[PDB]
């Protein structure tokens, strides 16, 4: 009958949808590799989709996925076991080496542009006329580390112009250089910013930016990676 | 086997229990102590459900049904065949879900991300624990809990519903449903917007977050934004399940009459109770 | 700090948005900035693009809304005490079966229901044309309009398609808070319990999955917002450690994972399949199956 035909029809549709959906989600990360970087033998039942090509705006070219997959950077890790499936130990300082929770991707060394082709993220000093409209203005507050030691002071907010939100605090360290910290890893308080992820001594080690008025996708990744890795790696210094 | 980018993240640490001892993977799956916990609780629970299917005398998943102990057993233990198996399986299920949550916390710690996902999962565990633990214990029998079986748990829904007339009239149920419908509306839009930007009209460039905000302002005069819609989805869905648990913890306990009749609190208020005409005069 | 609310708002000049091919003549100017809204999302109200389909929808949708309320006031004997008291209890009911699919029915026993429904029909379809046209203006895909059509499907079935196939407007849903609930419960009883409708049960799994998936996704983007996770489009064109840590959380949890684009295809589909399966379930109820218990007993 019409109802039994409909429900059978639907279950076959759903099987085809789930196939289509699964191969779409294989456009990054695939094919699978062994720990040595060579391609795994067993890829599972789903094949790689036909590539698609995104035309990126503002003349920044195209992306074709799936395409050739490399890290385009060295990975300072060594095997801890003689068989697959165990952890890979850092060979140096995982923070400096950008491994584990300190991992960054080698994204493009350009800044994200807005719809009009202007830099998405400026310091608030170069953004007319952006102001703090609500909440505690953190500018001029001392920045404290998880060792309960002062690392510096906030000297500006870097804002997302089109999204109208704060993305980083620019911090002036003891030596007069500045670093970006992500908004999402700091606690703005009445009388300080607290940064749990890093102890005061690890603020100098935060990756720095080439231009003082712009930050690139590569730089965002090294800074964000670095600060997140603190939760694991600056644990001996957390009180 | 590893994703092309995965190895740099397979570092030691982030375990809550037993240091480096269970700190390893099996294929794509991370293990950890709560990996071992989850398997123990899950295996034990499946063994018990199979042994329950023996005593019932059927190996059909459309018939198998592990029932709570009957009301007369109260909050006491029961014979395995006549409620005790459920009681143990329920402990085993609770062990599996909590273990799964704490495993997600270990994965969070290794990856240096926030604890939002297992915090969200905790709400589903609290819905489950309402139905099989908190409500039953407040009512005074494990018998008031739902049975484990594919169609027998739907009977339980319908029979528990119609004990209180049309269960639509539960006001906390009304709120919960509104969040379920809204969450689904929001998920449809969120996926549709991002895809409409990443996959524009043939030959054109990827759109920008600015297009996403423009499109919405153009349509309904407001745009919540890329961070806000992810805050919204998480809030709408945790709200639906919160009010779901609330709507059932009050049913059997503070309210045990027909739910339609509860609406008389409003109709019988002194200042319009006796005013003739309308539906209720 | 966990990123559910902002710790600091910033504001700059009003954002009049992208231009592309939009007719700027039909956009308003900015409205207020809500600092309240701004803790959760954006502070800016407006602009809104009106235009012709904008006004048609908006007038038409108010005519539907007023038509129902004018009848609610009438039922209340024009008394504001009775009105507020009985608000959830009033109902504009469709024509009796007697009048079948006819437009003959008097205002007080159907005709008024039909008037309100006509208005609602113009309001919804014009608004659908609007979600397509706004997207076209900006050169974006029609995803939003096709996803909206899935919601329109179930509505069209309940009030129009099924009342036509069954040969009576009385089969349609009444405009009222408690009345539309009674209808729903009545429908299930009369068709042998919708729990045995296999489309109703899929509808629920998808409603469910929508709640579970947006819970997962929202949580996941907040968890990786410390690496700019919310910037989904640029993470699509140039995968960052946010996309990677997100994919790997889920791979390590449950054995497989999504792309930053791919999760949004999961999302749009989980949701449209709610009203898609829902509408099929309802269309088949009383047209082809009298009783889902009885049908289930044969399986077919
Ligand atoms: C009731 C009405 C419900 C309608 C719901 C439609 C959901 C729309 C989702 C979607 O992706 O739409 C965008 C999609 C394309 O958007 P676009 O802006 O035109 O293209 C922009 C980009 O160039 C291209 O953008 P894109 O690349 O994102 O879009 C590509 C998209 C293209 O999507 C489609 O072509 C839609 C697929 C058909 C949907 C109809 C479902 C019917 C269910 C039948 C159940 C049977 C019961 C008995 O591809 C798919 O999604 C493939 C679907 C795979 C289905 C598996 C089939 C298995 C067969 C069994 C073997 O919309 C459509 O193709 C039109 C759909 C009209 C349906 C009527
Ligand atoms: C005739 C029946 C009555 C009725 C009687 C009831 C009764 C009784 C109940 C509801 C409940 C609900 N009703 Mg009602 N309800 C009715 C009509 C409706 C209608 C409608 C359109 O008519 C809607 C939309 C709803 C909607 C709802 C929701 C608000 C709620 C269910 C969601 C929930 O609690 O999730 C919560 C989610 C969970 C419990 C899932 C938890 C998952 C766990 C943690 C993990 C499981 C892991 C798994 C075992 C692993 C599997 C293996 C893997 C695949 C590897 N009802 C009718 C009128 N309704 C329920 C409620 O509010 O519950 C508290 C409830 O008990
Ligand atoms: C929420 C309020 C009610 C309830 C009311 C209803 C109503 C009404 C319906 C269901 C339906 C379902 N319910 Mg229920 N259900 C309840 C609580 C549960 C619990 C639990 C808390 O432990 C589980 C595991 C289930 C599981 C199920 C599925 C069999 C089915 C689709 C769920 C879905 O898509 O979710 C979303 C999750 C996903 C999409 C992820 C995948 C989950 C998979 C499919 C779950 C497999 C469960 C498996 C069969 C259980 C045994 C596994 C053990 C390890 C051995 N329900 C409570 C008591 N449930 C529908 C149905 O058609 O079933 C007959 C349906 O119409
Ligand atoms: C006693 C009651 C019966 C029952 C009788 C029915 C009937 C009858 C129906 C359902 C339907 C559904 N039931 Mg049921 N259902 C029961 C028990 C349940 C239980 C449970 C026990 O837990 C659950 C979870 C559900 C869940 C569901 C949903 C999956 C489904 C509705 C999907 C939806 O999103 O529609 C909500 C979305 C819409 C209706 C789309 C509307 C879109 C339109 C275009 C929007 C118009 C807006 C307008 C202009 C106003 C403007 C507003 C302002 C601008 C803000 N039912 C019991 C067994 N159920 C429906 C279904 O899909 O059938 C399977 C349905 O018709
Ligand atoms: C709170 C918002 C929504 C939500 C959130 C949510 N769910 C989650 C998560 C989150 C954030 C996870 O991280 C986690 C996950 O991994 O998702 C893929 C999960 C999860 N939610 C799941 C399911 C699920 N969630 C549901 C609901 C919801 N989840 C809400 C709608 C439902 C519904 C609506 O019914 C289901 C069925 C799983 C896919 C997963 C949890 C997996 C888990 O805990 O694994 C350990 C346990 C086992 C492998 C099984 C052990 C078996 C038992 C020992 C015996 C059987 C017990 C059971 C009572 C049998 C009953 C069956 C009958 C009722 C049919
Ligand atoms: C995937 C299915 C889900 C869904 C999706 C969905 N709904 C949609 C869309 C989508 C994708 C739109 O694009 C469209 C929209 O504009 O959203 C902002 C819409 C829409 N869904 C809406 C509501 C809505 N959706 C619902 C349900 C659902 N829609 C499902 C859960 C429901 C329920 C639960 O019944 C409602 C009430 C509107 C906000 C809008 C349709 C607007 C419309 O037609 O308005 C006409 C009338 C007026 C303009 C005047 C109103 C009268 C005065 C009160 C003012
Ligand atoms: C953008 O970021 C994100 C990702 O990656 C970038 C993701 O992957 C995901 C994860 C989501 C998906 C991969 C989409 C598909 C997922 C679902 C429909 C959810 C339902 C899941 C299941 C049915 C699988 C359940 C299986 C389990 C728990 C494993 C049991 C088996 C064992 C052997 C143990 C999310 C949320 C995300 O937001
Ligand atoms: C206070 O006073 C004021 C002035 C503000 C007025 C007050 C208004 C109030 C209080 C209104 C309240 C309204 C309420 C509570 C309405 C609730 C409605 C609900 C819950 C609707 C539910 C479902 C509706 C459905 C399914 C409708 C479907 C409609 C269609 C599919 C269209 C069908 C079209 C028909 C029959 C006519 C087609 C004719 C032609 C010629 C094409
Ligand atoms: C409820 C539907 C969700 C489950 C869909 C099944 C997806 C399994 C895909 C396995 C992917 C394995 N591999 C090797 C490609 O990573
Ligand atoms: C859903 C839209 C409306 C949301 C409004 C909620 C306001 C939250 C206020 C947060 C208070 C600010 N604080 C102290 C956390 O910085
Ligand atoms: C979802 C509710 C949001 C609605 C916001 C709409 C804002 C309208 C702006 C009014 C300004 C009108 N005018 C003519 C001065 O530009
Ligand atoms: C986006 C795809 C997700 C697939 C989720 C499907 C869940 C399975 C639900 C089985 C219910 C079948 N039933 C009993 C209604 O016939
Ligand atoms: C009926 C719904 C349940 C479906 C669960 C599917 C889980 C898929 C697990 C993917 C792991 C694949 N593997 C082992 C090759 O990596
Ligand atoms: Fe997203």
């Amino acid at each position: 009958d019409l109802a039994s035909l409909a429900i059978y029809s639907f279950w076959i549709f759903l099987a085809g949808l789930i196939y289509y959906l699964q191969t779409e989600n294989m456009r990054e990360g695939y094919p699978l590799e062994n720990e040595d970087g060579t391609p795994a033998a067993n890829q599972g039942p789903f094949p790689l989709p036909k590539p698609k090509t995104f035309i990126l705006p503002h003349g920044r070219g195209t992306l074709t996925v799936p395409g050739p997959e490399s890290e385009d950077r060295p990975i300072a890790l060594a095997r801890t076991a003689v068989s697959e499936g165990f952890p890979h130990a850092p060979t140096g300082d995982p923070m400096k080496d950008g491994v584990g929770p300190a991992s960054w991707v080698a994204r493009r060394d350009l800044p994200e542009l807005d719809g009009h082709g202007h830099n998405k993220i400026k310091p608030m000093k170069a953004a007319a006329g952006f102001h703090v409209s609500a909440g505690k203005n953190p500018i001029g507050l001392p920045v404290r580390g998880c060792d309960l030691e002062i690392a510096g002071k906030v000297v500006d907010i870097w804002v997302d112009i089109p999204e109208q939100m704060a993305r980083f605090l620019e911090v002036e360290l003891k030596d007069g250089s500045t670093r970006l910290l992500p908004m999402q890893m700091v606690k703005v308080q009445s009388n300080r910013v607290h940064v749990n992820a890093l102890s005061s001594d690890l603020f100098a080690g935060i990756p720095t930016i080439k231009s003082p008025t712009e930050v690139t996708l590569l730089e965002e990744d090294k800074i964000c990676g670095y600060v997140a890795g603190g939760l694991m790696y600056a644990a001996p210094k957390r009180k | 086997a590893l994703l092309s980018f995965e190895r740099k993240y397979r570092v030691p640490g982030g375990t809550l229990v037993g240091g480096n001892l269970f700190d390893f993977w099996v294929g794509p799956f991370y293990v950890g102590f709560f990996g071992v916990a989850t398997f123990f609780f899950a295996a034990l629970g499946i063994i018990l459900i199979a042994w329950s299917a023996v005593l019932q005398g059927t190996w059909n998943p459309q018939l198998i049904s592990v029932y709570p102990p009957a009301l007369e057993y109260g909050l006491g233990g029961a014979p395995l065949a006549k409620g005790g198996l459920w009681q143990i399986i329920t402990i085993c299920a609770t062990g599996a879900f909590v273990s799964w949550a704490l495993r997600e916390v270990e994965i969070c710690r290794k990856l240096g991300i926030g604890y939002h996902i297992p915090f969200a999962f905790a709400f589903a565990i609290l819905a489950y624990l309402t139905l099989v633990l908190f409500r039953p214990v407040m009512m005074g029998a494990w018998g008031y809990a739902f049975p484990y079986g594919i169609w027998t748990h739907l009977d339980w829904v319908s029979n528990t519903g119609y004990t209180y007339g049309n269960f639509h009239y539960n006001p906390a149920h009304m709120i919960a449903i509104s969040f379920f419908f809204t969450n689904a509306l929001a998920l449809a839009l969120h996926g549709a917007l991002v895809l409409s930007a990443a996959n524009p009209e043939k030959g054109k460039e990827m759109r920008t977050p600015d297009h996403e905000d423009t499109f919405f302002r153009d349509l309904v005069g407001y745009s919540i934004g890329t961070l806000g819609i992810h805050r919204l989805g998480l809030l709408l869905s945790l709200s639906a399940v919160f009010f779901s648990a609330l709507c059932m913890i009050i049913t059997g306990t503070i309210w045990f009459d027909q739910w339609v009749d509860w609406w008389q609190w409003w109709v019988k208020l002194p200042w319009w109770a006796n005013i003739p005409g309308g539906i209720n005069g | 700090y966990q990123n559910i609310f902002s710790q600091v708002q910033v504001r700059g000049p009003a954002d009049l948005g992208m231009t592309e091919d939009v007719n700027l003549a039909n956009r308003s100017g900015v409205g207020p900035f809500s600092t309240l809204l701004g803790w959760f999302g954006n502070a800016q109200l407006g602009p809104i693009y009106l235009g012709s389909l904008g006004v048609l929808s908006l007038f038409s949708g108010l005519m539907w809304f007023f038509t129902i309320g004018i009848w609610f006031w009438y039922q209340a004997g024009w008394n504001p005490a009775v009105f507020l008291r009985d608000l959830f209890f009033f109902s504009l009911e469709p024509p009796a079966p007697e009048y079948g699919l006819s437009f003959a029915a008097p205002l007080k026993e159907g005709g008024l229901w039909l008037i309100a429904s006509f208005f609602m029909f113009v309001a919804v379809w014009s608004w659908w044309g609007r979600t397509y046209l706004r997207a076209q203006a900006l050169g974006m895909g029609k995803h939003t309009a096709w996803a909206f059509l899935s919601a329109i499907w179930l509505w069209m079935v309940l009030g129009f398609i099924r009342p036509i196939l069954m040969g009576s407007w009385s089969e349609a849903v009444p405009y009222g808070i408690f009345s539309h609930l009674d209808w729903t419960n009545n429908f299930s009883l009369v068709h042998g319990n919708l729990f045995y409708n296999p489309f109703h049960g899929l509808s629920i799994a998808f409603l469910y999955g929508s709640a579970l998936l947006f819970a997962m996704h929202g949580a996941t983007i907040l968890a990786v917002s410390r690496f700019g996770g919310e910037r989904e489009l640029e993470q699509i064109a140039d995968r960052g450690t946010a996309a990677e840590r997100a994919a790997l959380f889920w791979r390590w949890t449950m054995g497989f994972n999504a792309t930053m684009e791919g999760i949004h295809r999961w999302a749009i589909w989980m949701a449209v399949l709610v009203t898609l399966t829902g509408g099929i379930g309802i269309l088949l109820s009383g047209t082809v199956v009298d009783n889902w218990y009885v049908w289930g007993q044969n399986h077919g």
